[PDB]
Formats: structure tokens, C-alpha cells, sequence
């Protein structure tokens, strides 16, 4: 299918790649600060009515990453000393370009970005006396970080792209159309982080307190679902974001 | 006696007959040999289940041995005639699944070429080094028989006393005196004891359990270990969460086989919170191991969340498969790590319930545990089975099952109790206070700078060599020789032990009597150890070749090693060495990361360094510029600076290996970095300067 890509061109270091339900969040925030509550219920409605983001993944340049979907962890076997060193280092990537990405969803072979796009660096402090660490997020040239929306243009204009500028005001937004070829399956990977209705095929528990499904998780015709709860009235986005995966059987 | 416990000590004593015709006792071959033995055992002492087992070793009609079986009046023991014939075929067939002079000794599963100096397993005494082949003198297992005999003559006639002294005398004895070959007795006859209960259990006096789906290989394996025990919120809390998952891991497997009726020679292994055991196919077995796989991970998620999940899988498999045609057991192996790997992708996916620190502070002187039930007093920890209750030096053990560290030996334990000897590497140094060292008081034993040493080291390759194993006794061998070295000898290493087979290492001063080492885990083929950062420097070169000798030089070692401040927090210490013994194996194994270091990005220069290497490049520069023992040489005492401008020089050729500056810029000290290496530029590696750093920057912190 074709999306829009929303991309953060970032003014500085990131603390987060943030997740779905953390830019969720933060746009029905952003949304109830520009057009009060009557709003974010309209937002929860179109999402809740098909509409979808994803989770943040990096850009370089001109190429997208997209979350390794655990189907392609038990299909490897698909020189003996070229097999098992290079199959531990695909069970390790956590990205894959699109052109990849792509082959992966087919069980065809493919192949790891070599550089990712950022570096974890996570600068030590001295406290009054011990030594904390904030996880830093640094950004090669023209490299940033994007998510994927899905869903109506009138949705996407009237509360997708307000609240991301105004989310703006550390980084700048533009965004461009985005396809990804995807073959039809019973069988689909989430973009997204999601709390699940159905048990999933294959998955990473990811704990926040909530349980997700972490992104790249294998389900079956599972919409995941979003929660409403009170703490001084708050949604929490844990819907999927399926593209059809060809698995193998076993 | 009930066909169970028969069955398992037959196994074990099938092969006892090959020990007693290599010493010059019977004069017969070893099957009637080993006859003589138990029946001529039995008549002493006065214990007439020994006269019973000793029909294992005279075996495949049958017209005699059914007389045979009558003079000995089974209903005794409470068994049938047509028992003893199912355990005696069964064995027979058990001990050619597991599966020539008589002088020839063990050769190592490691390097088949090297053979093993006939000794008993004794983790106090020398290490195990393959080395040129001798045959065993004749007097040597004439010893070995006689304190054999002595032992079997005070034990309890149970597979768990029985096991302890078959492997502390047969560890290192060929189950079958070929030239090559890889295979201990003790694991040839504990895996014959191990398959032959599993077809007791099957339902098999019959090639119908040979050809058909029998057994079960049943491998268990713990997932986010590295998470359960270098992400908390101090080094005995460490220590304790190490501890406490060894107990969790026994919980499980002992379990295991009280419920599906096996005994310990069942577990193949159970290393680094990895187990396999061979079962039974019934039924009654499956649903045994679902309900174990669902209440331990049930209580699990309960106790630490999603932090620890345990993988547990199981494999319907025939006779056939523990063997080779035209290698079915890998390929066996290969279809069950697939399962588990599944598995690990489902974690907790056996709850449907998913989609909708005062014990352990508290955890020197104790001797193991006793398993005894959840709700008894004196329980100290729980696992997801039953309680474990400290016994103590002084004190009685309680439970239906005593775990004992680090001995074959009971000791005082009552009769009934069930012994399972567990080994653990735990060194540690002592504090001016009985307790362990603090991250504190090991980094201020450092010389020159006070940072405290970390190493995580894991061995290369090890489930391809593994994978290369024809037989469940081959397995059995390279697994427990393996585990061994890590949980038996990392501790003799430390002490300063093997001083001969170790030699020159890398060093920065005199190896100390206590050394200020503590050891986190040391299991399966990989260990975590803290310590002062120059003594934990040099423990590094020191277990890479104590383990070179082990192996044959065939197996190798990759090293991270880190250099922290005292007040870093474990989570980011274990990060950085996991980062580096993952970078040291990315760069093609047997390398050590022996310090951070700046390089071109230009995929020409590893970080890491080949041991031989670096080990050359200490033997070349270290004792022209260090004295030992925190100090420089005489000349260099005002002439320090020299060694700053080099690294300031190693940077010019870091900003670009290609601006010959660095030609310019450069004594009679560093002679082979003065020049522009031809070799290196054509071979498309690095220029001798590139290297030297790893030497100076570890002599520069040793002078501070
Ligand atoms: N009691 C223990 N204390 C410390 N380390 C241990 C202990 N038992 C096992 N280990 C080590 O823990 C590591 C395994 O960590 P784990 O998180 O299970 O990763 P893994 O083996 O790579 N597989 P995975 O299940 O996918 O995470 C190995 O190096 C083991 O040797
Ligand atoms: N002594 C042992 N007996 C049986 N299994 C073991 C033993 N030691 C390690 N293992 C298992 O062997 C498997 C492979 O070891 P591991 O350290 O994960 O990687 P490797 O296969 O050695 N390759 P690498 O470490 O990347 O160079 C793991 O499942 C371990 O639990
Ligand atoms: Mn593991
Ligand atoms: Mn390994
Ligand atoms: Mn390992």
C-alpha cells in the first residue's frame, strides 16, 4: 500500500526513537492544547474507525528503515562458517532498508543496513557521590527519524500533520508518499507497538504498566485495540499497523 | 529393589567388567570379567543385589541365563523372572544406542590426535591437558579398581551414590580402547542408564523401541538471563540473582525427573541455564512435561514479569536417532533448537491471562540446600516446585533431595536423602571482614589506577563442534568436559595454579596469594568476573591459554575486558564488555578487546587483537619501557613523555592512515614504527604504530 511518511528532521539530539503509543500520546496532546477534548474523541473515532500510525523508525538520506519482522527469525536456513557467523548477525539487526524489508515479508533472501543511521550515545554524569547515564540519540547528516500514517487525508490534515508542527514548534516536519509492496497472507507484521486481542504467532514482549507486542511481532487478523483509563481521561494507542508476511510452516 | 532402580544400575554397571580385565584380576573378557567383579562384591560386605546386577555384564535362546536368573530367587527383591529379562535385553540394547589394545588411554573429544593422562576427577589437584599418547600402566587401574571396590562397598546401591564414584575414578578412562577414541566410561554408562529407563518407562523383553518414536530429547533453556542479573536498581546481590537462577534451573530439572520416574544420569547436561534430558514417549510423559512447562513459567511471570521466561520443548525420537546412517542425532538436535528458538518468540504464550530483595541479600559457609516443600520452616529461597533450606556446616540437612557444592563425596547426609552433587565457580576474594569484596575495595587493590577489571569471556564455535557430536555418550563427554573447565578450573586458575602449562603472560605485577578477583558466573563456556583491572588484565591471558592446553589447541576463546570507575553501575559495565566480546567474535574469534581505542572507519582496522598478537607485541615493548610492579624503567622516569608523544603520533595516523606525516614526526627505543611498513600497505592491513597502543595505554595505567 502507499502512506504518508511524517518526517522529523531533528533540531538536535533525541532522547527516544519514540514508539506508537508515545507519538499517539503526544498528538492527543498537542490536539487537546489547539482544539480541546471535542477533538482528541474525533481522533480515537478515526482511529478506532481504521485510521493507523506506526512506530518512529530512522530515514538516511533518502532511505527508509522498517522494523526486521520476526518471521525471518526461524526461516535463516532459507559455506558452514559463512551460515552461522552471518545468521547471528541478521538475529541481531533490528532494521532493514525498504528494498529488504520487502524480500523479508516474502521469506526471499536479503540483506542488513552495514552503518544505521544513529549511535546510541549515553553521556555519564557524577551526582553530589555515584554515576548516572542519559541515553542520548545522535543523528548523521541529512538522517532523522519518521513514522507511517495510514488512514483518511480530512483525518490526516485536521489532526495528524496541526499537531505534529506544533509538536515542533526540537525538529521540523515535512512529509512525503510512501509505498511498501506487501504480498496478501492471512499472516501480517505490526509497525506499530500493540496490545493484542488475539494471542500473536511471533512476538517480543515489550513492558510498560501495560504489555505490547513489540514492533516487527507477527499476528493474525489482530486490529489490536486502544484502553481509556482515569489518573487525572487518558487513551493509550495500541492498535496494529499489519502488512501481509509469508510464513513458513513449522 | 523394583525394575526401575535395576534397570538404572544395570545401565550404569553394564561396562564395570572393562576397568577390572585392564587391571590383571579375572583373567577373562571384560563382559564375564566384570561378572566375577559385582558377584565376588557381593559375597563381601553381604549384599546380594550386587550377585543381581552382576547379570548385566554376561549377556546376548538364553536357556542358561534364564537358570541362571532362577538360582538367584528374584521374588527376594520383589521382582519377576520375566522382569529381569526386560531389564538385561533392555540394557543390552541401551548400552549399543549410547555408543584395540588395553593399555590405550582416553583421547580428547577436543583434539582426537592427544590423549588424557590416566587421573580421577579432582578440580584441587593438576588440570586435564590432551598431550602426547601413553599407554596406562597396568598398576594404574589396578589402583583405580581397588578404591573403586572400596567405595562401592560403603555405598547405598542408588544410581545418585553410584554416579559420584563412577565419576570420580572413571572420568578419564576410554569406554572402548581404540586409537581415537573421544568417549569417557562414566558418560558411556551413565547416558546406557539414561536410555534404558527411558524404554523401561516406554513399555517395551522385545527391534520394536530401535525403529520406532520412544524417546523424547526434552531440551529446557532460560531466556533474559542477561537481564534477570546485570539490570537491578552492588556485587552480593549479583552474586545472589547468579546463584538463585542455578537453584530455579534445579527446581526445574530435578522436577522433571521426579515426575517422569528418571534418575540424574538422564541430564545429558544442564550448564549456563541450558538442560536437555532423554525420556520416555508415553503419554502420561507429555502431559507430565506440560503441566512442569506451564506452572514454572506461570510462577516465573509472577515473580520478575517478563524479565525471565523459560523455553522448554520436547521431541518424539527412535533408537535410530542417537546414531549415525550414511548423523541423525545433529540432525535430531538441529529440529529441537529450532523448536526452542519458536519458542523464545512465544514468551509466556502458555498464559492466556497475558492479553487482557530481602531473600537474596540474605543469599560463605554453607555446604548446599535442601529441596524440600514451598512452606517449610528454614526455606531461605523458593523456586516454582519447592523450597531450598541452607544446610549449613554444623547443622542437618532437610528435603527428599540435598544439592551439595562442589563435591562427589555425601558426606554426612542421611541414607534417604537423594544427593546431587551441583558445581559452581565461586571465587571470590575475602575482605578484611568475612564478606565478599565490594566493586570498591577490588578497584583500590588496582596498581597505578584505581578502576575496577571486567571481563565476560565465551567460547567460539561451540555449537558447530557440538553439532559435529555422532552419539548422546560423545555429547555427554564434550558437554561435561566442557562445563567443567568454567565451574571447576577457573578457580585453580585464579589461585595461580598451572603455572607451567600457562607460562609468560601479559602482566603488570606479581600474581598475588589472594588475589582481589571475584568471580559473577564461570558455567557452560562463558564466565563474567570482576576484580582489580591489572590483575583481571592478566587473568584473561592466563584462562585463554590454561584453556588452550585443555582443548588441543583446537577450541578457542574470544575476551571483552573493561576498565570502569568503581561507581559505575553494573547494567552499563556488563553492556560495554558484552559490546566488546561481540565486537572481538564479530572480527573473527580468537581476539581479545583488550582496551577501548580510537581507528579509521575505513573497515581495515579491528579493534580487537588476535591473543598471539598482542600476546608477541607485550613480549616486544613492555620490558624495554616497564620495570614491574607499578613502575617504569629508570631511563624513562624523566623520559615518561616519550611514550604520550607515540600515542599523540598513533592519533596522525588515526586522523588518516594515508598523510605521511607521522614519518616526519618520528629513536632507538621503538625501532619497527619508525619506518613505513610495504608488507602491511599491500596486504591492505595496518601499519605497526596502529598497534602499540593496546601495550602502552595498559604500562600507563599501571604508573599512575
Ligand atoms: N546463573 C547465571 N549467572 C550468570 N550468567 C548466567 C547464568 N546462567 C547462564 N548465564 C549466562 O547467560 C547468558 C545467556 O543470556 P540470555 O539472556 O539467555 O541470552 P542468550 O543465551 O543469547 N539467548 P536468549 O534467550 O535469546 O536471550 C550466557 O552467557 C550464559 O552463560
Ligand atoms: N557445556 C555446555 N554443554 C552444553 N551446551 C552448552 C555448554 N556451554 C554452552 N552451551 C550451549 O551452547 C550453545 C551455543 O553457545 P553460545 O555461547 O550461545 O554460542 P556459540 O555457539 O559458542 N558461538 P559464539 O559464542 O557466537 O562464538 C548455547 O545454547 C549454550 O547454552
Ligand atoms: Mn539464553
Ligand atoms: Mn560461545
Ligand atoms: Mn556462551
Amino acid at each position: 500500500p502507499k502512506f504518508i511518511a511524517v518526517k522529523l528532521i531533528p533540531k538536535g539530539p533525541f532522547r527516544d526513537i519514540p514508539r506508537a503509543d508515545t507519538l499517539f500520546g503526544a498528538i492527543g496532546n498537542a490536539i487537546s492544547a489547539i482544539h480541546g477534548q471535542s477533538a482528541v474523541e474525533e481522533l480515537v473515532d478515526a482511529f478506532v474507525g481504521g485510521a493507523r500510525i506506526s512506530s518512529a523508525f530512522p530515514y538516511s538520506g533518502d532511505t527508509y528503515y522498517l522494523p526486521k519482522p520476526l518471521s525471518v527469525e526461524p526461516a535463516l536456513e532459507g559455506d558452514e562458517e559463512e551460515r552461522y557467523t552471518t545468521a547471528k548477525r541478521l538475529r541481531k539487526a533490528k532494521y532493514l532498508d525498504l528494498k529488504n524489508f520487502e524480500l523479508a515479508l516474502r521469506l526471499r533472501p536479503f540483506t542488513i543496513p552495514e552503518e544505521i543511521p544513529y549511535a546510541r550515545v549515553d553521556v555519564p554524569r557524577v551526582v553530589l557521590s555515584s554515576i548516572y547515564f542519559w541515553e542520548e540519540i545522535r543523528f548523521r547528516e541529512k538522517s532523522g527519524v519518521y513514522f507511517l500514517y495510514s488512514g483518511p487525508r480530512e483525518v490526516f490534515d485536521g489532526y495528524i500533520a496541526p499537531a505534529m508542527r506544533f509538536l515542533g514548534d526540537l525538529f521540523e516536519v515535512e512529509f512525503h508518499e510512501m509505498k511498501i509492496d506487501a504480498p496478501g497472507s492471512e499472516y501480517s507484521v505490526t509497525l506499530s507497538n500493540a496490545l493484542p486481542t488475539k494471542t500473536p504467532v511471533l512476538w517480543r514482549l515489550l513492558r510498560k504498566r501495560m504489555t505490547f507486542i513489540a514492533e516487527g511481532s507477527i499476528v493474525k487478523n489482530d486490529p489490536g485495540g486502544m484502553e481509556r483509563l482515569e489518573l487525572g481521561e487518558v487513551y493509550v494507542y495500541g492498535l496494529t499497523f499489519p502488512l501481509g508476511v509469508e510464513l513458513p510452516e513449522g | 529393589m523394583e525394575i526401575d532402580e535395576l534397570t538404572a544400575l544395570g545401565g550404569l554397571l553394564h561396562d564395570i567388567g572393562k576397568p577390572v580385565q585392564r587391571a590383571g584380576l579375572y583373567s577373562g573378557d571384560h563382559s564375564t570379567q566384570g561378572a566375577r567383579f559385582l558377584r565376588d562384591l557381593a559375597e563381601n560386605t553381604g549384599r546380594a543385589e550386587y550377585e543381581l546386577l552382576s547379570l548385566f555384564s554376561e549377556f546376548h535362546n538364553d536357556e542358561l541365563m534364564i537358570r541362571r536368573i532362577k538360582e538367584l530367587s528374584p521374588e527376594r527383591f520383589g521382582l519377576t523372572m520375566e522382569d529381569v529379562l526386560n531389564a538385561l535385553w533392555i540394557v543390552y540394547e541401551a548400552d549399543n544406542l549410547a555408543s584395540p589394545q588395553a593399555s590405550r588411554p582416553l583421547y580428547s573429544v577436543f583434539n582426537p590426535g592427544k590423549a588424557y593422562p590416566w587421573a580421577e576427577l579432582d578440580f584441587e589437584k593438576e588440570l586435564p591437558v590432551p598431550g602426547d599418547v601413553f599407554s596406562i600402566r597396568s598398576q594404574d587401574y589396578r589402583e583405580l579398581v581397588k578404591r573403586l571396590w572400596e567405595e562401592l562397598s560403603k555405598a547405598k546401591l542408588r544410581s545418585d551414590r553410584l554416579l559420584p564414584v563412577l565419576e570420580k575414578y572413571l572420568t578419564f578412562v576410554s569406554s572402548v580402547t581404540s586409537e581415537g577414541n573421544i568417549i569417557s566410561l562414566y558418560d558411556h554408562m551413565r547416558m546406557t542408564s539414561a536410555i534404558a529407563l527411558a524404554m523401561l518407562r516406554a513399555g517395551c523383553a522385545e527391534g520394536r523401541c530401535r525403529k520406532e518414536k520412544r524417546f523424547l530429547l526434552i531440551e529446557g533453556d532460560f531466556s533474559g538471563i542477561q537481564d534477570f542479573i546485570y539490570r537491578v536498581s552492588t556485587l552480593k546481590y549479583l552474586r545472589a540473582r547468579s546463584a538463585y537462577l542455578e537453584l530455579i534451573g534445579w527446581d526445574v530439572v530435578l522436577e522433571i525427573l521426579s515426575r517422569l520416574g528418571l534418575t540424574r544420569a538422564n541430564v545429558v547436561f544442564n550448564a549456563g541455564g541450558h538442560f536437555m534430558i532423554i525420556a520416555q514417549n508415553t503419554p502420561d510423559a507429555v502431559k507430565e512435561l506440560e503441566e512442569i512447562r506451564a506452572k514454572a513459567v506461570e510462577w516465573l511471570y509472577r515473580e520478575f514479569e517478563s524479565d525471565l521466561y523459560l523455553a522448554i520443548e520436547w521431541e518424539p525420537v527412535s533408537g535410530r536417532e542417537f546414531g549415525r546412517e550414511g548423523n541423525l542425532f545433529a540432525e535430531a538436535r538441529k529440529r529441537l533448537k529450532h523448536k526452542l528458538t519458536v519458542r523464545k518468540l512465544k514468551r509466556f504464550g502458555e498464559i492466556k491471562g497475558l492479553f487482557e530483595c530481602n531473600r537474596l541479600v540474605s543469599l560463605p559457609k554453607l555446604l548446599g540446600f535442601g529441596r524440600t516443600a514451598k512452606n517449610d520452616a528454614g526455606v531461605l529461597v523458593e523456586g516454582p516446585f519447592s523450597g531450598f533450606v541452607p544446610y549449613l556446616q554444623g547443622g542437618r540437612p532437610v528435603g527428599e533431595q540435598i544439592l551439595v557444592k562442589n563435591t562427589l563425596n555425601p558426606g554426612e547426609i542421611p541414607e534417604s536423602a537423594q544427593f546431587v552433587p551441583y558445581f559452581v565457580a565461586d571465587y571470590f576474594k575475602k575482605d578484611p571482614k568475612g564478606g565478599v569484596a565490594t566493586f570498591e575495595e577490588l578497584s583500590m587493590a588496582s596498581t597505578g589506577t584505581r578502576r575496577l577489571g571486567v571481563m565476560k569471556g565465551d567460547v567460539d564455535r561451540l555449537g558447530e563442534f557440538f553439532s559435529s557430536m555422532d552419539s548422546p555418550s560423545k555429547l555427554a563427554t564434550a558437554s561435561r568436559f566442557m562445563d567443567y573447565f568454567f565451574k571447576g578450573y577457573i578457580g585453580a586458575i585464579i589461585e595461580g595454579k598451572f603455572g607451567y602449562i600457562i607460562g609468560d603472560v601479559p602482566s603488570l605485577r606479581d600474581w598475588p596469594e589472594e588475589p582481589d578477583i571475584v568471580v559473577v558466573y564461570a558455567g557452560g563456556d562463558d564466565f563474567f568476573i570482576v576484580g582489580a583491572w591489572d590483575q583481571i588484565f592478566e587473568l584473561a591471558f592466563r584462562v585463554r591459554r590454561a584453556f588452550n592446553a585443555y582443548t588441543g589447541g583446537k577450541l578457542t576463546l574470544s575476551v571483552g575486558l573493561g576498565y570502569f570507575d568503581e561507581r559505575t553501575p553494573i547494567y552499563r559495565m556488563a553492556d560495554v564488555v558484552s559490546e566488546r566480546l561481540d565486537t572481538a567474535k564479530d572480527e573473527g574469534r580468537n581476539r581479545v578487546f583488550v582496551v577501548g581505542r580510537s581507528r579509521p572507519l575505513d573497515g581495515k582496522h579491528k579493534l580487537s587483537y588476535e591473543w598471539n598478537h598482542y600476546e608477541e607485541l607485550w613480549r616486544t615493548y613492555a620490558p624495554r619501557i616497564y620495570a614491574g610492579n607499578g613502575r617504569l624503567k629508570g631511563k624513562l622516569e624523566s623520559k615518561k613523555g616519550l611514550l604520550w608523544k607515540l600515542l599523540e603520533i598513533r592519533e596522525l595516523y588515526v586522523r588518516d592512515p594515508n598523510d605521511v606525516r607521522w614519518a616526519y614526526l618520528t629513536s632507538d627505543l621503538f625501532p619497527e614504527l619508525v619506518g613505513i611498513d610495504t608488507k602491511a600497505v599491500e596486504r591492505k592491513e595496518p601499519q605497526p604504530v596502529y598497534w602499540v597502543d593496546g601495550v602502552l595505554k595498559i604500562v600507563l595505567m599501571a604508573v599512575r
